C-alpha cells in the first residue's frame, strides 16, 4: 500500500513544474501597460438626467399626443358620497335620511 | 483522480471504502459531534470484532452482508462537501477555466499589455518543444511490447529530462481562475 | 387619498379587422400597490448583491 | 433481515449489491486485466496525440464517427421487413392519424349539426 | 362545528340544508311581519360604488367610513368610531342570520314532532 | 487591501475533554471497554465563546426586557399626558 | 416591376466583367442596392393590387416575399465568401451567377400574373439549386440528395401542369385576376377530387408535407451554406404562396378534402419536434424544425380563414429569417470544427461570447418568444385552428412545449458545459460572421414594430 | 468570501495540529516525515480515520483511490497544496 | 466598506459593538411594537362582539308556536 518510487518521483517532478508555472502566472508591477489617450452634486445631476427629463417627455407625450385621440386615457369616475359638492355644478348632494344612531 | 486505477479492488480496499462510507453516512445521521463520536467508536468496535478473520470465503460473506445493511440505512440525503461531485458548488467555476492556448489568439495590441508574462510564455513553449521530443523516445523505449497494461506513466530518469506527457497537467488553469 | 384608477392606451399596435391591439397599461389598485413593494424588494436585493456577488 | 432492494430499468442495481462482484474467479480477473490493458492502450494513444505541440487541429475519434454513422446512415441497409417491424410501423404510422381524424371529424360533425339546428350562442364570434 | 357532526352522524332531515333555506313562509311565525329598513337609496349607493357584495343592509355605515377615510387621509386612523359602527352592524346582521338558522331548525323540529304525534294517533 | 496579518495557530494542549459532554461519551465508552481517540480534536467547539448556549424560547425572547421597559415607559407617558 | 428585374439581370455582366479580387465587393454592394430598391414594393394598398402590366403584378403577399428574396442574396454572398476562398475565379463567378439566376427566377415567380408563367419559373428555380447542391457540396451523399430534391418536386408538379392547361381549356384564362373574379365552385365528383389532388400535391411536396419531407434533411445537410439559406428561407415558401394563390378555385371541395392533410400536418409537427430532441447533427435538427414550422403553415392554409392567412404569411417570413440565421451559426461552428456534430464542440460561450449571444437570440426567436413575429404567426394560426376545432390546441400546445425543449437543447449542448480539450483551432469570430448575424437578426426585431407589413392582403 | 490565501506553512501547521490532537499518536515523537504503520505502528482503519479528520479540517474530501496511498504528513501537505494550487 | 476582522481558527470571531447594539435595538423595537399593538388593539386577537348562544334565545323572538296553533 502507498506510492511506488516511480510514482513518488513523477509526482515530485510534476508538482515542482506546476509550482514553477503557477509562480510564472504572477504579474510584474508594471505588467498591465495601459496606453493613455483622451479626445449631493452627483445625485443632483442624476435626478435631472434620469428623472426630470423622462417626466418632461412623458408629460408632453401624454398631454399633447396621447390625449389628442379619444378614449386613450380613461379615468374611473371619482366616488360620490352624500353631502359632497360638485365643482362643475356647485349643487350640494342630499345627505342621508338620519338613520337611528345608537351604539 | 491523480492516481491511476487498478484492474480490480482487493478485499482490503473494499473494506476500507465501506468503512469510510458508513462513517460518512453515520455523521450525516448523527448531526451532533458527541453523538457522532460515540456512535462512530461503537461502529468501529463492531467493525473490529471480525478483523482477524482468517478464511477468505467467510470474510467475503461478512462484507457482502454489510453492504446489504448499509444500503438499507444509507440516509437518502447524505452530507456532501460543496466541491464534491454531488455538492452545491461542484462545477460552479468550470466556465471560467480558459485554456492556455487561447492566449495564442490574442491581438498584438492585447499582447502589448503584459510583456513579461508572454516572454515567460515563449520560454515555457520552447522548453516544452524540446521536452516533448525527448519524451516521445523515452516513452517508446520504456513501454512493454504489445502496449501498456496500466495507464501509469514513468517519471524522468535522466538529468535534463522531464516526465513524459507533462504539459497538460502542469498547465491546469486554476482552482478558481477568476 | 382618492381612489384614483386609470388605464392608458398610448400606442396603437395593429388593427386586425375588428380587433384593436394597442400598448395598454392598467393602473388599478393592484398595479399601483404592487409596483412599490416589488421596487423596494428589488432595491434591497440589489444592495445585498453588491456585497454577495463581489467576486 | 432487512427489506431487499429490487433493481429496475430506471433504478439499476448498485455495484456493492452485485452478486457477481464476489464470486470471483481467475477468468474474471483475467477479463478485468484485458479490459484495463485495452483501456490503457487507448488512453496512451489519445495522450500521445493530445500533448503533441505540432498538432493544431481536432483529434479525430473513430468511435464518434462510427456512432454517428450507425445512428444515421446504417439503419436502412440492415432493415428487414418482419412481422414485428411491419406491425410496429403500421401502428405508429397509421393509428394516430386515424385516431385524430376520427376525433376531429366527430367534433366538427357535432359543431355543424349545432349550427344547423341553431342553439350554439354564437354571439360576438366576429373574428374567425 | 357541532352542527356538522350532528348532521353527518345523526339524521339529516331534522336539521336544515343551508342551500335550500328557508323552507317555511316568513309569516308562519308572527303576523305583524316587520320589514327590514334600508336608509341608502339607489342613486347614492350606486355613486359610492362600494361593491356588489358590499351592497347589503349595512351600506350606510360603510359609506360613512369611506367618507371619513377620504376626508381625513393623511392621518388614516382618524375615524375609528365609524369602523366600529360598521362592524357592529355587520355583527347584528350575522346574529340575524344565526337567528334565522335557529328559527328554521326549531320550526322543522316542531313540524317533525307534530307529524310523529299525528302518525302515532292515526296508527291507533 | 486584504486580511494578511500572519495569524498563528493556538497551543494544542489547551483542548481538554473536561467541562464538555465528551466526558459522558468517554465514560459510556469505557463502561463497555472502549475509548474515543478523536475527543480532543473537537474540544474547541465547547471551550471558548461557544461554551454558553441559549434555549429556543430564550432565543425567541431576545429583546423582551428592553421592549417591555419601552412599552411601560410609553404607556406611563401616555397616561400622564392624556390626563389633563 | 422591371425596375427591379433589370438590375438583377445586369448583376451577371458586372460579375463576369469584374476583377479576380473584387467580385464579392461588387456583388454585395449591388445586391444591397437592389434590396433597397425593392423595399419600395412594401407600400401596398388596401385596394386590389399593384398591377404593373399584363405580365407582372404585386400584392401584399408577394411584396414581403420579394423583399426577403432580395435581402437574402447579400447574406448568402457573405456566408459563401469563406469556403470559396481557394476556388478559381471562373468557378466563383459561376457560383455567383447561379445565385443571381436563382434570385431572378424567384423574383419573376413571386409576381407571375399568369399561372403558367408562375409554374415555368417555379420549375426554373429547380436547376440552379440542383447545380449548387450537387457541385459545391462537401460530402459524397450530395448527388443522392440532389436526386431526391429533384424528383420529389417534379413528381409533385408534373400533374399540376396538366391540371393547369385543363383549366385554361375550360375557364379560358389563367390570369389570377380573371381566375379570382370568375371563380366557380367545384362540384363533389371524382374528377374534381383528382383535379384538387393534382393542384395541391404539387405545392405540398415542396413545403414539405409530413411523409413527403424525406428529401429536405438530405438537401439541407448536403448543400453548401448558401444552398441551405436559399432552401430554408425562400424556396420553402413557394409551396405556401402557390397554395394561397390556387385555393381560390378549389372551394368548396377543400372543406372536406383537407382532412388527410390537416391530420398529417398536425401529427407531423409533433413527430418532427420529437425527432429534433434526439439528433446527432445540427443541420438535421434545423431542417426538422423547418419541417415542423412548415407543417403548421400548411395547417393554417388548409383552415382557410383570414387569421389563418395572416398567421401563415407572418410565420413564413419569420421562419425564413430564423432558419437562415440558425444555418449560418451552424456553418460558422462547422468551419472551425469540420465535423458537423453537436457533441464534439461544447462549452463555446467561454471561447466565443458574442457568438453565444447570437446563438441565444436565434434560439429565442425560434422558441417563438413574444412579441416576435414568430409568435404573432403562431398565435394567429393557433386561434384560427381553435375556431376550426377546440381540440387542435392540445396538439398545438404540445408542439410549442417540444419546440422550446429542443431549441434550448441546441443552445445547451453546443454552448454550455465544458469545452472540448483536444480542439485548439477555435479562432475568434471574424467581423464578417458577426455582421452576418446582425443583418439576420435586426430585421426581425424591426419588423416586430410594424407587423402589418407581413400580415398579408387579409389584414 | 474574504478568504486568505493559505500557504504551505499554514497547511503544514494545520496538518500537524490535527495529527497532534489524535491521542493515539505520541505528540513528541511525530514528525513531518513520519510514516503511519511503520514509524507510528498504526492500522489501515486509523489511516482512513486520519484521512477523514483532515477532510473535515480542510473542507474538501479526498477520493479513496488517492486517500489510500497518502502515508506521510509531508505528502498529505503536498497533495493538499497541489489540489489548492499553493505557490509558496 | 467595513472594519478589519481577523480569522480566529477555533476561537470566537471578532464582534463589533455596532452590530450587537443594532441587533438588540431591532429586537427590542419588535417586541415593543408587539406589546404596544396588543395593548392598544387587543380585539384583533380575542374579538370584540361576543358569540351569541343559540339555546339562550326564547321562542317568543323566534316565531315558535306551542305546537298546537299550526
Ligand atoms: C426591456 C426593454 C429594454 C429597452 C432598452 C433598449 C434595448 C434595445 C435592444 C434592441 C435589440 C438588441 C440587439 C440584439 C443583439 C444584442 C447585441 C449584443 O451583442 O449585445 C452586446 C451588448 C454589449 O455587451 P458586451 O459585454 O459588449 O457583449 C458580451 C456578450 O454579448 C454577452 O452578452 P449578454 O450576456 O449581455 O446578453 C445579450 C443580451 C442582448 O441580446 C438579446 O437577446 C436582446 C434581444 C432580446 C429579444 C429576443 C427575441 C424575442 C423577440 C422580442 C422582440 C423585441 C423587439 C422590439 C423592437 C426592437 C427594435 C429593434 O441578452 C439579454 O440581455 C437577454 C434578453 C432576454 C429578454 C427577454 C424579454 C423580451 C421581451 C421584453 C419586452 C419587449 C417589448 C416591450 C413591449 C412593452 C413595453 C413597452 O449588450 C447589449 O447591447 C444588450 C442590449 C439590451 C438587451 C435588450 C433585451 C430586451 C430588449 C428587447 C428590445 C426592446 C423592446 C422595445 C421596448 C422599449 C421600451
Ligand atoms: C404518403 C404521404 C402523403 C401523400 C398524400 C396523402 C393524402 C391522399 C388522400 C387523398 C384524399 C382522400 C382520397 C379519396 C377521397 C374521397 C372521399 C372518401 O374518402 O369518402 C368516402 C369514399 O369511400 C371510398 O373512399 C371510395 C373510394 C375507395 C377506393 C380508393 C382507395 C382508398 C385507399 C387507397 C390508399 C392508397 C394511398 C397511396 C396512393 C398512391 C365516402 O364515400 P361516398 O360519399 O359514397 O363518395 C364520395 C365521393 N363522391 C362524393 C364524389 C361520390
Ligand atoms: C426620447 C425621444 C423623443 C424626444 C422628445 C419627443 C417626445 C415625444 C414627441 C414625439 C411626437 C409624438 C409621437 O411620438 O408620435 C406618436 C407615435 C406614433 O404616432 P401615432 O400615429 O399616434 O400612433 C400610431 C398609430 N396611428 O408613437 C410612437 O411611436 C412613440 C411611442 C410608442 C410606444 C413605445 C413602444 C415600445 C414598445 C415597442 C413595441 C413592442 C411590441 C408591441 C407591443 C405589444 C402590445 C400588444
Ligand atoms: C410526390 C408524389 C405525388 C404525385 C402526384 C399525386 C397527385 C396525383 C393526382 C392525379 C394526377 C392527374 C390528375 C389529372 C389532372 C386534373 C384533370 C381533371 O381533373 O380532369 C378529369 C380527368 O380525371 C382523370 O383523368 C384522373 C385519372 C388519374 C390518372 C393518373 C393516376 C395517378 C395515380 C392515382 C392515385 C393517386 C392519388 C393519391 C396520391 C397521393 C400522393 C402520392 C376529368 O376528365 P374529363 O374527361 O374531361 O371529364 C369527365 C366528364 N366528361
Ligand atoms: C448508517 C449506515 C450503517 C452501515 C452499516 C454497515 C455494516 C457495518 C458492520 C460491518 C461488518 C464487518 O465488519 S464485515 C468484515 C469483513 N471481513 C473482514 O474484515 C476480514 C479481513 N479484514 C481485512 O482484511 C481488513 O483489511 C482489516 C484487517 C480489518 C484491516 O486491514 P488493514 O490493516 O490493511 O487496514
Amino acid at each position: 500500500s502507498g506510492y511506488t518510487p516511480d510514482e513518488k518521483l513523477r509526482l515530485q517532478q510534476l508538482r515542482e513544474l506546476r509550482r514553477r508555472w503557477l509562480k510564472d502566472q504572477e504579474l510584474s508591477p508594471r505588467e498591465p501597460v495601459l496606453p493613455p489617450r483622451r479626445v449631493t452634486y452627483r445625485h443632483s445631476i442624476f435626478a435631472v438626467t434620469h428623472v426630470l427629463i423622462p417626466v418632461w417627455i412623458i408629460h408632453y407625450y401624454l398631454k399633447y399626443h396621447v390625449t389628442a385621440k379619444p378614449y386613450t386615457v380613461v379615468e374611473r369616475k371619482p366616488r360620490i358620497f352624500p353631502g359632497d359638492t360638485i365643482l362643475e355644478t356647485g349643487e350640494v348632494i342630499p345627505l342621508m335620511k338620519e338613520f337611528p344612531d345608537q351604539h | 483522480a491523480f492516481s491511476a486505477p487498478a484492474a480490480y479492488l482487493t478485499h482490503q480496499q473494499k473494506v476500507l471504502r465501506l468503512y469510510k462510507r458508513a462513517l460518512r453516512h453515520l455523521e450525516s445521521w448523527c448531526v451532533h459531534r458527541d453523538k457522532y463520536r460515540y456512535f462512530a467508536c461503537l461502529m468501529r468496535a463492531r467493525f473490529d470484532e471480525h478483523k482477524n478473520e482468517k478464511d477468505m470465503v467467510k470474510a467475503t460473506q461478512l462484507l457482502r452482508q454489510a453492504e446489504e445493511e448499509f444500503w438499507y440505512g444509507q440516509h437518502p440525503q447524505p452530507y456532501i462537501f460543496p466541491e464534491s461531485p454531488g455538492g452545491t458548488s461542484y462545477e460552479r467555476y468550470e466556465c471560467y477555466k480558459v485554456p492556455e492556448w487561447c492566449l495564442d489568439d490574442w491581438h498584438p495590441s492585447e499582447k502589448a499589455m503584459y510583456p513579461d508574462y508572454f516572454a515567460k510564455r515563449e520560454q515555457w513553449k520552447r522548453l516544452r518543444r524540446e521536452s516533448w521530443e525527448r519524451e516521445v523516445k523515452q516513452l517508446q523505449e520504456e513501454t512493454p511490447p504489445g502496449g501498456p497494461r496500466t495507464e501509469a506513466l514513468p517519471p524522468a530518469r535522466k538529468e535534463g529530462d522531464l516526465p513524459p506527457l507533462w504539459w497538460h497537467i502542469v498547465t491546469r488553469p486554476r482552482e478558481r481562475p477568476m | 387619498h382618492t381612489g384614483q384608477e386609470m388605464i392608458i392606451s398610448n400606442w396603437h399596435w395593429m388593427t386586425l379587422q375588428t380587433v384593436e391591439l394597442s400598448l395598454s397599461f392598467k393602473m388599478d389598485y393592484f398595479s399601483v400597490m404592487f409596483i412599490p413593494v416589488a421596487l423596494f424588494v428589488t432595491w434591497s436585493i440589489m444592495e445585498f448583491s453588491m456585497w454577495y456577488m463581489h467576486s | 433481515s432487512f427489506p431487499k432492494y429490487k433493481p429496475s430499468r430506471l433504478a439499476t442495481l448498485p455495484a456493492t449489491l452485485d452478486p457477481a462482484e464476489y464470486d470471483i474467479s481467475p477468468e474474471t480477473r483475467k477479463a478485468q486485466a484485458e479490459r484495463l490493458a485495452i483501456r490503457s492502450r487507448l488512453k496512451r494513444e489519445y495522450l500521445l496525440q493530445y500533448n503533441d505541440p505540432n498538432r493544431l487541429g481536432v483529434i479525430e475519434d473513430p468511435a464518434l464517427i462510427r456512432w454517428t454513422y450507425a445512428r444515421s446512415a446504417n439503419i436502412y441497409p440492415n432493415f428487414r421487413p418482419t412481422p414485428k417491424t411491419s406491425l410496429l410501423g403500421a401502428l405508429f404510422g397509421i393509428g394516430p392519424l386515424f385516431f385524430w381524424y376520427y376525433v376531429f371529424k366527430t367534433d366538427r360533425d357535432k359543431k355543424e349539426k349545432l349550427i344547423q339546428e341553431g342553439k350554439l350562442d354564437q354571439t360576438f364570434n366576429i373574428s374567425y | 362545528g357541532a352542527h356538522l357532526a350532528r348532521r353527518y352522524l345523526g339524521d339529516a332531515s331534522k336539521e336544515p340544508d343551508p342551500l335550500r333555506m328557508p323552507t317555511f313562509p316568513p309569516d308562519y311565525g308572527f303576523p305583524e311581519r316587520k320589514e327590514r329598513e334600508m336608509v341608502a337609496t339607489q342613486q347614492e349607493m350606486n355613486d359610492a360604488q362600494l361593491m356588489l357584495q358590499q351592497r347589503d343592509y349595512c351600506a350606510h355605515y360603510l359609506i360613512q367610513l369611506l367618507k371619513c377615510k377620504r376626508d381625513s387621509f393623511p392621518n388614516f386612523l382618524a375615524c375609528k368610531h365609524e369602523q366600529h359602527d360598521w362592524d357592529y352592524c355587520e355583527h347584528l346582521d350575522y346574529v340575524k342570520r344565526m337567528k334565522e338558522f335557529e328559527r328554521e331548525r326549531r320550526l322543522l323540529q316542531r313540524k317533525k314532532r307534530r307529524e310523529q304525534r299525528e302518525a302515532e294517533m292515526a296508527r291507533g | 487591501e486584504h486580511g494578511h496579518s500572519k495569524m498563528e495557530l493556538p497551543d494544542y494542549k489547551q483542548w481538554k475533554i473536561e467541562g464538555t459532554p465528551l466526558e459522558t461519551v468517554q465514560e459510556k465508552l469505557a463502561a463497555r471497554g472502549l475509548r474515543d481517540p478523536w475527543g480532543r480534536n473537537e474540544a474547541w467547539r465547547y471551550s471558548g465563546g461557544f461554551a454558553n448556549n441559549v434555549s429556543f424560547v430564550g432565543a425567541l425572547l431576545k429583546g423582551f426586557k428592553w421592549g417591555f421597559a419601552a412599552f411601560v415607559v410609553a404607556v406611563g407617558a401616555e397616561y400622564y399626558l392624556e390626563s389633563q | 416591376m422591371l425596375k427591379i428585374i433589370i438590375p438583377t439581370t445586369m448583376l451577371l455582366p458586372m460579375t463576369w466583367m469584374s476583377k479576380h479580387n473584387m467580385i464579392w465587393i461588387n456583388a454585395t454592394v449591388h445586391s444591397l442596392l437592389i434590396s433597397l430598391i425593392s423595399l419600395s414594393l412594401l407600400n401596398q394598398l388596401g385596394e386590389n393590387s399593384l398591377n404593373f402590366s399584363l405580365t407582372f403584378f404585386s400584392d401584399s403577399l408577394s411584396a414581403p416575399l420579394l423583399v426577403l428574396t432580395t435581402w437574402l442574396l447579400p447574406l448568402m454572398l457573405m456566408a459563401s465568401q469563406s469556403h470559396l476562398s481557394k476556388e478559381t475565379t471562373t468557378r466563383k463567378k459561376l457560383y455567383i451567377t447561379m445565385l443571381i439566376l436563382l434570385q431572378l427566377f424567384l423574383i419573376m415567380t413571386f409576381t407571375a400574373t399568369e399561372l403558367i408563367l408562375f409554374y415555368i419559373l417555379f420549375e426554373a428555380t429547380l436547376v440552379p439549386t440542383l447545380i449548387i447542391i450537387t457541385r459545391w457540396g462537401n460530402q459524397t451523399e450530395r448527388l443522392n440528395a440532389g436526386l431526391y430534391f429533384l424528383f420529389y418536386t417534379l413528381a409533385g408538379s408534373l400533374p399540376l401542369l396538366v391540371a393547369l392547361v385543363y383549366i385554361q381549356n375550360t375557364t379560358g384564362s389563367l390570369n389570377f385576376l380573371i381566375i379570382h373574379y370568375w371563380s366557380h365552385p367545384l362540384s363533389n365528383s371524382w374528377s374534381n377530387i383528382f383535379m384538387w389532388l393534382a393542384c395541391i400535391m404539387a405545392f405540398m411536396v415542396k413545403m414539405p408535407l409530413y411523409g413527403l419531407h424525406l428529401w429536405l434533411p438530405k438537401a439541407h445537410v448536403e448543400a453548401p451554406i448558401a444552398g441551405s439559406m436559399v432552401l430554408a428561407a425562400v424556396l420553402l415558401k413557394l409551396g405556401g404562396y402557390g397554395m394561397m394563390r390556387i385555393t381560390t378555385i378549389l372551394n368548396p371541395l377543400t372543406n372536406y378534402m383537407a382532412y388527410p392533410f390537416l391530420m398529417l400536418s398536425m401529427w407531423g409537427m409533433i413527430m418532427t419536434s420529437s425527432i429534433c430532441l434526439r439528433q446527432t447533427d445540427l443541420k438535421s435538427l434545423i431542417a426538422y424544425s423547418s419541417v415542423s414550422h412548415m407543417a403548421l403553415v400548411i395547417v393554417a392554409i388548409m383552415i382557410q380563414t383570414p387569421w389563418s392567412f395572416m398567421g401563415a404569411t407572418a410565420l413564413m417570413i419569420a421562419h425564413g429569417l430564423t432558419s437562415s440565421m440558425l444555418f449560418c451559426l451552424a456553418n460558422t461552428n462547422y468551419e472551425r470544427v469540420h465535423s458537423r456534430t453537436m457533441i464534439l464542440a461544447r462549452g463555446l460561450q467561454t471561447l466565443l461570447p458574442l457568438m453565444a449571444t447570437w446563438w441565444l437570440v436565434a434560439s429565442l426567436t425560434n422558441l417563438a418568444l413574444p412579441p416576435s413575429i414568430n409568435l404573432i404567426g403562431e398565435l394567429f394560426i393557433i386561434t384560427a385552428s381553435f375556431s376550426w376545432s377546440n381540440i387542435t390546441i392540445i396538439l398545438m400546445g404540445m408542439n410549442m412545449m417540444i419546440t422550446a425543449l429542443y431549441s434550448l437543447y441546441m443552445l445547451i449542448t453546443t454552448q454550455r458545459g465544458k469545452y472540448t480539450h483536444h480542439i485548439n483551432n477555435i479562432k475568434p469570430s471574424f467581423t464578417r460572421e458577426n455582421a452576418l448575424m446582425a443583418l439576420h437578426i435586426l430585421p426581425l426585431l424591426l419588423l416586430t414594430l410594424n407587423p402589418k407589413m407581413i400580415l398579408g392582403p387579409l389584414y | 468570501s474574504d478568504a486568505p490565501p493559505l500557504t504551505l506553512e499554514a497547511i503544514k501547521d494545520r496538518v500537524l495540529y490535527v495529527l497532534k490532537l489524535y491521542d493515539k499518536i505520541d505528540p513528541e515523537k511525530l514528525s513531518v516525515n513520519s510514516h503511519f504503520m511503520k514509524d507510528l505502528g498504526l492500522d489501515s482503519l486509523d489511516q482512513v480515520e486520519i484521512i477523514m479528520a483532515m477532510e473535515d479540517e480542510f473542507g474538501f474530501e479526498i477520493p479513496d483511490i488517492d486517500a489510500e496511498k497518502l502515508m506521510c504528513p509531508q505528502e498529505i501537505v503536498d497533495y493538499i497544496a497541489d489540489k489548492k494550487d499553493v505557490y509558496e | 466598506g467595513g472594519v478589519h476582522i481577523e480569522p480566529r481558527y477555533r476561537q470566537f470571531p471578532q464582534l463589533t459593538r455596532s452590530q450587537l447594539i443594532q441587533a438588540e435595538f431591532f429586537s427590542a423595537t419588535m417586541w415593543f411594537w408587539i406589546l404596544w399593538r396588543f395593548w392598544h388593539d387587543s380585539d384583533a386577537v380575542l374579538g370584540h362582539f361576543p358569540y351569541p348562544d343559540p339555546s339562550q334565545w326564547t321562542d317568543e323572538e323566534l316565531g315558535i308556536l306551542p305546537d298546537d296553533e299550526d
